[PDB]
């Protein structure tokens, strides 16, 4: 297997291999892809942090 | 010697000392049932002890000529009682049960019943009886109520349903030299977690006498067989108000 | 794909085939595995369930369609009379297939071994009897009198205090098939029978009724296999859904 | 704090479905080897009876003895579960191209097992099921010759309105993939996997799957319901080049992945209608033909 | 290529399908990827955001259709008098799948869960109000007065300094799917209401108007989910891109 | 246009174009034509004995 | 917004539940898998037009 | 070998892998399966256990 890719799309956090029918090499399965969600500052927007135990307002 | 019970309220109650013992099911352990996959997300409650007891809900005879009859499960206790307005506007019922029919018979008497329960049964109705002429049953078959309601031929139960073929359910008999009283177990099961009181109908109680009645003239003609059931750590998800709709 | 040459095995209308599937809606999640009962891994599993097994519904009318329970208990001689007689074979059409597992064993071909049976008992207290459980492996005529009986091995059976009566019939199956035929005057293949009873006679006091008629029931061991399913051979249906 | 103790009754230890009663497990069995005549105690378990196992106080085989048997035969692959099906007719449809009962030259048919009851209710023997399933079309022509004409086969996923018209807008269809196959390919093969809204297909279910109080005119969808379904399949001819022969289909059914439940004993009557309770009673047959005597045929 | 023989598969017209494709031109690189916002991984991930909702849009004019915000406030009888009611299923065709919320919920067959409402208060500084917000699962008729609203377990709401009032409606539903039928005279399947109160009268000081009205706020939380998408219903063109 | 029906043993006769036997429920099907190779069917050793 | 309580009480007078969950969000996602079917287009091309 | 499966139904008692034609991964052969029966409870409900010594009725 001594051949490498022309792609820079990143985002993997596997390493993964791959191998097609045609001579190309990506236009298999892309593999396994997980979920991630982050909404806090969509309804959120405070720059004023207080400290745990303190309550946020006055 | 775990066959033991002790039961009082209202005025009179039943135990027994030495009955015919007792059926085991499926060799398990307690527990509550699934509560992190309903629609909501509300957290549930546990009505404990409040007021399963047991109370007999008819007492039928055996007769002569007895064709046969059922009852309709959980309609028995639906419409009468707190628990009845508990069922009638709650929406999801849960409980374990421990059915004990007392059934005796004298010196004098012989024969057997052919009592099963039967769970998950579409219920095979009259449906105008031959059924080739559109004309519904009325719904004076579809809520009885207390009463239950008369089965029409044995070895079909209504529904195509051959005699000897009833093997797969719980299967007792009713002999002098069998039993004083038979008990039944049955758990909580459905194809689907969570439905209506009312539109959804689990299964009901048969029986048909294996055995013709008889006896030499000059004894008694019928011959009462008692019912009762209280529901063991009953649970009711979807607490509302009073309110039907 | 790399080019080959053509080789049988394709253009051709399949049924027995197990292909692999093309599914249409990637990543679907139906409702997980719930715990109920009912599964079944094996009929052979199923096969050791008590079953009922009734014999002698001889009448042939709607009517007596309503008490087919009955066999024959009267005021007997008495004197080593014949009650009632049924060969070994499960396997055959009629009230024997009627049973699930003799419905089951109806669309098999092959068997091995044999089944497990026993009777109930309904008298009274003082009421009691003396019947004759008796198995007869095949090749011999109908039995005749007791005489018959002592040439069958079997286990003697009294009504005492416990009612049942297990009769377990071992593998008595020297052949698992045999050469291909069709129906015919061929019936000299037999293969066995069981035959009942009485003693002394139905004996009750005075004061009793003097009727009492029970069912039959049986099943089956791990040691019976069946297998070799045929078609279905009879349904009744006058129009088909639509 | 912790001063009363009327709740601590409690039996926390779920595993399964409601109950009382416990158990344990072991972590070894027994075993039993057989032997003969002798009386004595302590160990002897030679023999089973299924019910008693053991000797009643009065004495059941006290005058003969008995024998043995040997076992050769294999019980690994028996099972049938799966691999049950075997021969049969099944079922086929025809797209002519003048006739009556066809006024539009399209075919819909609504997909489900109900098909043809005479081998249905062999799989119809049970409740609650979980499998998988297969479709195969196969055309040819009504005299039972092959023709090269154009054909094409469109999909109707459940929820798209049922076409009324040779051009309706179920053709588009813009969620349902494309398959590409035509009459010199082979004939179609579609898989079906388990897509019902409950655990499993509802034919023994007495209920009201509408919302609403039950009244005399909701009574018809038992059985037939309009939207709970997985679809129907459309057929007609796509293109210009409209076809010269007439055409007939044969419809193929083969089941996989099997996982049952809720044993359902054998019928012996007739319906009339789909999972209809009504049976001929003035008709009624026994499951089997019997004799005047048990004795002699 | 190894020659093998031919299996199903193939010569079909195939739409669902998922093939592996063959690109035109090797060795292209296009713009890298930037920074921007608006990408979505999931529309449940965008069903936790603040959704305005018009209930009441009662007219059916064009010149109403500038102040469809309003919703009943006048000189109230305030006597527990009913201000609007609405039922919880926010999956059926109208101003309620207007809500993006909803009109991604108007292309999906199932839902598992329900939303979260609020509502507004724009009085001034003396001008007050007491209201009562109730909700009612499904089970019962159309509610009468503050007796029905005893029966549903809701939150007590007054118009204090805050102006938000968040009622969580959980995972009220016991079956995730339901036996399959048409439209018709099927409404028996009620799914629950909630009911807007008046307890004392719309109060406001002399020199202040008597009018005040908001719209509503509603949104969705981890718990319900919604997926099973169906095709476009209504869609309006006269004409086709050529 | 020509297919292949097998019959397995056990299974009725066919007396007429349009019996029973065609169903043949427990019996799989090939997918052959006339365009593709002609039959090879495999038979193992189903000897009663 | 809040996730406290007020200096007026709200929920003072009854008590609230809580509900389980058994649903699985792993593979509900649309963004490639929402094509489903539908009718799409054609043209012609015929010999005399 | 980088690719993963999206299948949740569990009871294996061997590691195993698939391979497969589509795109997909499990349509391939499914393994060997051993066979399991236990018929007690259906026709032993007894809840009072003796020890093995002594006999199960008085």
């Amino acid at each position: 297997s001594h051949e490498n890719s022309n792609s820079a799309t990143e985002g993997s956090t596997i390493n993964y291999t791959t191998i097609n029918y045609y001579k190309d090499s990506y236009a298999a399965t892309a593999g396994k892809q997980s979920l991630k969600q982050d909404p806090d500052k969509f309804a959120n927007p405070v720059k004023d942090i207080f400290t745990e135990m303190a309550a946020p307002l006055k | 010697s775990d066959r033991v019970a002790q039961l009082t309220i209202g005025n009179s109650t039943i135990t027994t000392q030495e009955a015919a013992n007792i059926i085991v099911g499926y060799g398990e352990w307690p527990s509550y049932c699934s509560d992190s996959d309903a629609t909501a997300v509300d957290k549930p409650t546990r009505p404990d002890v409040s007021v399963n007891r047991f109370y007999t809900l008819d007492t039928k005879l055996w007769e002569k000529s007895s064709k046969g009859w059922y009852w309709k499960f959980p309609d028995v206790l639906t419409e009468t009682g707190v628990f009845g307005q508990n069922a009638q506007f709650h929406y999801l019922y849960r409980s374990g049960f421990c059915i004990h029919v007392q059934c005796n018979a004298s010196k004098f008497h012989q024969g057997a019943l052919l009592v099963a329960v039967l769970p998950e049964y579409v219920i095979g109705s009259v449906a105008g009886g031959t059924g080739t002429e559109d004309t519904h049953p009325p719904y004076k078959q579809t809520q009885p109520g207390a009463d239950g309601f008369e089965l029409q031929h044995p070895y079909v139960l209504d529904a195509g349903i051959p005699i000897s073929q009833l093997t797969v359910c719980p299967h007792q008999w009713i002999n002098l030299r069998t039993n004083n009283c038979a008990t039944i177990i049955v758990p909580y099961i459905n194809a689907l977690p969570f439905d209506s009181a009312l539109n959804h109908c689990n299964f009901g109680l048969l029986v048909v006498p294996i055995s013709p009645l008889d006896y030499d003239q000059g004894a008694t003609p019928v011959i009462p067989i008692t019912i009762t059931l209280a529901p063991m750590c009953s649970e009711f998800a979807g607490l509302r108000q009073a309110v039907t709709q | 794909g790399f080019p080959t040459e053509l080789k049988p095995g394709t253009n051709q209308f399949l049924t027995t085939d197990d292909g692999v599937s093309a599914p249409i809606l990637p990543n679907f999640h139906p409702t997980p595995c719930i715990h109920i009962p009912g599964e079944v891994r094996n009929l052979l599993e199923l096969c050791q369930v008590e079953t009922i097994l009734e014999v002698n519904n001889v009448p042939t009318n709607a009517t007596s369609l309503m008490e087919r329970l009955r066999f024959p208990v009267s005021a007997q001689a008495g004197k080593g009379e014949l009650c009632a007689v049924f060969r070994a074979d499960p396997g055959r059409s009629g009230p024997w297939q009627s049973t699930l597992l003799g419905q089951l064993c109806g669309y098999y071909t092959q068997w091995s071994g044999s089944l497990e049976v026993t009777f109930m008992f309904t008298g009274s207290f003082m009421a009691t009897g003396k019947m004759l459980i008796a198995y007869t492996p095949p090749g011999g005529p109908l039995p005749k009198d007791r005489a018959t009986a002592m040439l069958g091995t079997h286990v003697i059976w009294d009504f005492g205090l416990q009612s049942s009566v297990t009769l377990v019939i071992p593998w008595i199956s020297n052949t698992h098939y045999r050469a291909h035929a069709r129906d015919g005057v061929f019936d000299y293949y037999t293969t066995g029978l069981v035959s009942i009873w009485y003693q002394t006679n139905y004996v009750v006091p005075i004061g009793a009724p003097n009727t009492a008629y029970i069912i039959a029931l049986a099943a089956a061991q791990k040691n019976f296999t069946m297998k070799l399913c045929k078609d279905a051979s009879d349904i009744l249906q006058t129009g088909t859904i639509q | 704090g912790d001063r009363v103790a009327d709740v601590i009754e409690s039996s926390i230890g779920d595993s399964v479905s409601r109950a009382l009663t416990r158990a344990l497990p072991a972590p070894t069995g027994q075993d039993t080897q057989v032997s003969s005549h002798r009386l004595d105690t302590g160990k002897v378990p030679a023999l089973q009876a299924a019910e008693i196992g053991a000797s009643s106080n009065a004495s059941d085989e006290s005058m003969i003895e008995t024998r043995c048997v040997l076992n050769s035969h294999s019980t690994a692959e028996t099972t049938l579960d799966s691999f049950f099906s075997r021969a049969g007719l099944v079922g086929e449809i025809d797209l002519p191209l003048e006739g009556t009962t066809n006024p539009n030259g399209y075919a819909n048919w609504d997909i489900d097992i109900t098909g043809y009851a005479q081998m249905r209710r062999k799989v119809e023997l049970f409740t609650y099921m979980r499998f998988d399933a297969e479709f195969t079309f196969v055309a040819c022509t009504p005299t039972g010759q092959v023709v090269p004409q154009l054909l094409q086969y469109m999909f109707v996923p459940p929820g798209a309105p049922e076409p009324d018209s040779r051009e309706s807008l179920a053709w588009q269809t813009a969620t349902n993939p494309s398959v590409f196959v035509k009459l010199s390919d082979p004939p179609a093969q579609v898989s079906v996997p388990f897509m019902s809204p409950a655990s499993a297909y509802q034919w023994f279910y007495d209920g009201y799957p509408t919302f609403g109080e039950h009244k005399q005119e909701k009574d018809l969808e038992y059985g037939a319901c309009p939207n709970n379904m997985m679809g129907t399949f459309s057929v007609r001819t796509v293109g210009t080049s409209k076809s010269k022969y007439p055409l007939v289909i044969r419809i193929y059914m083969r089941m996989k992945h099997v996982r049952a439940w809720i044993p359902r004993p054998m019928r012996n009557q007739n319906y009339l209608f789909k999972a209809n309770p009504n049976y001929a009673g003035n008709f009624i047959k026994p499951t089997g033909a019997s004799r005047t005597a048990i004795t002699t045929l």
